[PDB]
């Protein structure tokens, strides 16, 4: 609705009940800058250039995540603890560089409509679970407020088929997603 | 089924013809329905479902919290500018071009070929396929661009193409990290 | 490379 | 581009447990904002957004249009779904199975050209049925009042595609052998 | 959410300004029962067994639509004239039944998440423009207030065939394509 | 019988 | 020779722009001679020769048999055309191209044949070209010939002189083709 | 004199008093779509892929058949027995395909302007008779109400043997006799 | 589906 | 009749494809003589008549004043044409169309087209279903100053048997062209 | 000479010696969008569309006018004191809408080629002068820097009344009077 | 925002 050159979000703040699960991260033009771990009070910038050149608090976040939980609690005694509704996530699987049978690549599982926050990614190679290698981002926002999330898979692509399988709750069964060299 | 219950809040700053038209907008969401925000054009905290009076009435009455909302235009939206102005938005990826057929090669059967520019920063990138030096303007089937979610983009320009003799296929890639376009060709 | 900031939060009125 | 400047409005009914559990919702949308809505649960015209108030509390007046509005759930949802019952509901459109590939482990079971939704797809190896490696997409809609639904499942052995629907009185049942 | 075993729209009713266009239709179960030709007063079901068992009186549409018009101009007069936001539409390709090389077949193009409701959904057959055998849907509703729409291509499968489907939104920068030919 | 639809209901305007 | 008796009925749909302009023509022949007929412009049956009236006036006089026979205009013409539009209308064959000469000598004129023999439907165009340069001048084309196996063949010949370096190409553009098809002959 | 994007016979019916002999046909661009066989009431698709998808019940041939010699009868008396005029054919042999001595072609026989449908449609192979490789089209019409018969010979070619398509007709003399061999 | 054609007008004879 | 002293000033501009081809034309005019332009195309003050000479220059002189000038492109033009965009260039009136004449007696159907904005429109006449090339008498387009338009586009015709005269309109205000029919007797 | 989409004229400044007379006024594409009465410092919209989307300083306006005062007592001085040429105008009359008896119409008068910007417009019904339902436009500028004004009157079509449009201009010798009647 | 436009130039009188 606002149209801009750029678009930044200083200040991706989320808090939810299921755990002590919370998120504070900076967006610039939908590309994720950084976020912090709250557990262990870092900041975790998401490129070599930002490391170097950047410097964020991260005590302002836990700052930040610690008034969203008060918040929290006071918006679940307004609407009388109405709970989220899970939506139906949409999955993707897609290669960062063109398949050459011998050249490493890197696999991406695009899952978009997250919500509530709360999703496993995993991989699978000819049926097996694959956990060495793989890499994923934080909970990026979306415009109508929901979430998605991208997950990585460093591998060798040979003659080899590989899934993603994402679990969510407004799932009924553990979805898959196929993709093979052509 | 286990029920949860999620609270985000999103301080975004919108930027325009850079530091000179900036518009801060904060949003506070209860689960998905943005209940209560701050505009910097309106300039007070708005209520947004019936949800927001309860709030957006107490953040207005306090005097130190519209004070400090509105100067988030000047020391979060354009403080944090000036830094992006010397890393982000200097960030250059030149694009890596590639050029192979999707089908295996035939005599004269249809193929099309597949132009993949992966990797590269910006977004900005225009692609062009020509035929023996002849810009195709029709059959050119591209895809949207891919966010790839590492601060790299990707898009995939193909042409619906007829392997004859001779033919010199080349792809046309322009982008901002490029002085000079990026040429491909393919040789039948 | 100064100290960058963020999104202040703003306090609900809750017991 | 061009501005534009979108209206809707959908009376939408939700039926469970037959024509017994019926709930109306009318919803009044700008564009995509949805600022006012009717909710037979409330019985009363409710506002979602600051774009609504000035319209919700008029309609609450007026007892000509909340009346209307409230023997709605009556006269346009109950009405119409008998005629689902005979119509609708009725429908039976019996699914067209094809089985086909697109060392490794790739097979498609096509179920093409269905209706109703409910069906339910099993793979049997002779007559093992695989619990796993079994890739099946969402249900697919066509828009022509049919469905198509595609279930992946990744030495002699017969494979088999058993497709079950309301629209069949017998399973059909599609094997394929590697060659 | 709501959930139920069955959800029927009798009444999504829809009025822009551009066109300016409207339609007037009815769904269950997220397929289109029928839609009311607004320039004809003429009531067109979208399947044989409805026309057959089932009537509907156009006036109503008429006299709702007008209704429309007329709210229209209030919500645009006490927003500020504010406008629609363009969406970027979600085009995929797919056959209706399983492709045999020369068993007559048909192609669909479904294009998601449409907003504004103005589109062209076109054909291209081997880069030639197809204008016989094509025929589309009304727009159907989503639930989060936008549209869909999906075209029908009647085709011939063939060795040497590749089809397309050309999609053009205000939401888009240049016209999509998406291809699809059987391997 | 004869199918029917939800009525709109009318805004303030002018 | 034997006396023959020939009686003829061609029920013909005319087709334009689709089924949007469509005329049924219903032609009655006896044995050459077409005596009456039936025009959905016209909308009755007409006599066309004096062996028609006591043919025409007799249809038209029964309200049955000339309301059955308009009506065909939907029930024959455009109900037929739905099943021609999935499949014959749909039928693409894509012509194979063949360059011969018609005895191969240099400095000696010659005639190269280029062959196009299986495609459908009839729209075609070939071109001749010496080095790449259109021969506008010297080809001899065959009208197009109906093989009756819903395939057709059209031979374009071209007047030359063989030399050293010249390369004769063919240009073929067909509506089953997306780009033309070249086939190339060097001396 | 009707200019139309695509011309389709649906019945080309055809009935004779020599001896006595009927066909029903349909045609589409001049081609012939199929022909009912009147005495195995049976419809002959003339390709594979309307053979496989398509339907005709051949008792409306067999039922409207039995119509033109109902009506021949009374254009016979009321013309007062005015026999056909025997047309003289135009017979041209050309093959489907470019010939090289050892691939297998088809040799194609044109009989055109034809008329009454009554001829024999014969091949020679070096003097003798074929017999074997032979099949034919039907009646084809033609707009100035004459008919044109195409018959098709799948041969091997070699140096040896020298092709002819021998037509008989009552329009003629004696047998028309035209040439073929391999150049 | 089922296709159709041209039914033929009778004549009166005799 | 006493003698009268005229000066005028006309800021114009003059807009092409939208934004992107803008053009600002200062006229400075004493009664009906213009003496001396600034043109953003040229870029400086221009004199046009030998009135000017002494103001083009003086105008050239002072760099604050050229430079006020130049950036009325900005300022002036493309500022407003935005505002325009949201009031003049959206609005649009659908026109009211009527047939009414001016038997076997020659007359003349008037198909008048009134009210309407913007200025595009196209009025066609149809004799039962034969566009009317021949007899078309057409006014120009009037302009009637309150931000309206209106057109008269007559037909001379002669009303016989049973046909039915169309008059179909074209305009941006209407999805569907509107068609307005009168039958004979 | 320069041809363009649209022409736009924001700022038509107009001062005269014998008013002392002027005129702030803006237009687009012709039409006046609105003008600033000077002695009122007010901003004065000619449609409700514009007053509600649109604002305008008049202050801008009575700064420009002031500027032109000044410029002109040097253009006098510096042409030797020429003063204006009195044009001739061309009046017409028409009518908003076709004309049916006792439904309410507008008539509008038209005076082209004004120079100077100085002339009476009443209207005239059987001769007395009416008052009441009258308004007009500003001084619409031209290309050849002449003017043209638009006076309207909002009246009910009746057989006996006929209406006159009187012009009082210096280019004229005496007052000039258009008829126009319901025919 | 504010409309405005045709700023007006001054003479040496
Ligand atoms: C913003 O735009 C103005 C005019 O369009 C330009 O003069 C300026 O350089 C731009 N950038 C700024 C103010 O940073
Ligand atoms: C595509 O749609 C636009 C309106 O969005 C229309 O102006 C244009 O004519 C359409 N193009 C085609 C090829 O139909
Ligand atoms: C116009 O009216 C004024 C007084 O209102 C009068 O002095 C002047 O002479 C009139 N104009 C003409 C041309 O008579």
């Amino acid at each position: 609705d606002i149209v801009a050159d750029h678009v930044a979000s200083y200040g991706v703040n989320l808090y939810q009940s299921y755990g002590p699960s919370g998120q504070y991260s900076h967006e610039f033009d939908g590309d994720e800058e950084f976020y912090v771990d709250l557990e262990r009070k870092e900041t975790v910038w998401q490129l070599p250039l930002f490391r170097r050149f950047r410097r964020f608090d991260p005590q302002f976040a836990l700052t930040n995540i610690a008034v969203l939980k008060h918040n929290l609690n006071c918006v679940i005694k307004r609407s009388n603890s109405t709970a989220a509704t899970n939506e139906v996530p949409e999955v993707t699987v897609f290669s960062k560089s063109p398949v050459t049978l011998g050249q490493p690549n890197t696999l991406i599982c695009l899952v978009d409509n997250i919500f509530p926050p709360v999703v496993n990614i995993t991989w699978l190679s000819n049926g097996h679970s694959v956990t060495e290698g793989v890499s994923e981002t934080s909970f990026l926002s979306k415009s109508d407020h929901s979430f998605f999330k991208i997950s990585y898979l460093t591998f060798l692509p040979s003659a080899e088929i590989y899934d993603c399988k994402v679990e969510h709750w407004g799932l009924d069964e553990p979805l898959l997603k196929h993709w093979e060299p052509e | 089924s286990p029920e949860d219950f999620v609270y985000q809040f999103k301080g975004m700053c919108y930027f325009t013809n850079g530091t000179e038209r900036v518009r801060l907008v904060t949003r506070y969401i209860y689960n998905r329905e943005e209940y209560a925000r701050f505009d910097s054009d309106v300039g007070v905290y708005r209520a947004v479902t019936p949800l927001g009076p309860p709030a957006a009435e107490y953040w207005n009455s306090q005097k130190e919290v519209l004070e400090r909302t509105r100067a988030e235009l000047d020391t979060v939206c354009r403080h944090n500018y000036q830094l992006e102005l010397r890393t982000t938005l200097q960030r250059r990826v030149e694009p890596t071009v590639t050029i192979s057929p999707s089908r295996t090669e035939a005599l004269n059967h249809h193929n099309l070929l597949v132009c993949s520019v992966t990797d590269f920063y910006p977004a900005q990138i225009k692609v062009r396929w020509f035929r023996n030096d002849q810009e195709e303007t029709t059959g050119v089937v591209s895809t949207p661009l891919i966010r790839n979610g590492d601060w790299t983009f990707q898009i995939l320009v193909m042409l619906e193409m007829t392997p004859q003799r001779g033919d010199v296929y080349t792809c046309h890639v322009e982008h901002p990290s490029l002085q000079n376009p990026i040429i491909v060709e393919w040789r039948a | 490379g100064q100290v960058e900031l963020g999104g202040g939060n703003a306090v609900e009125v809750c017991k």
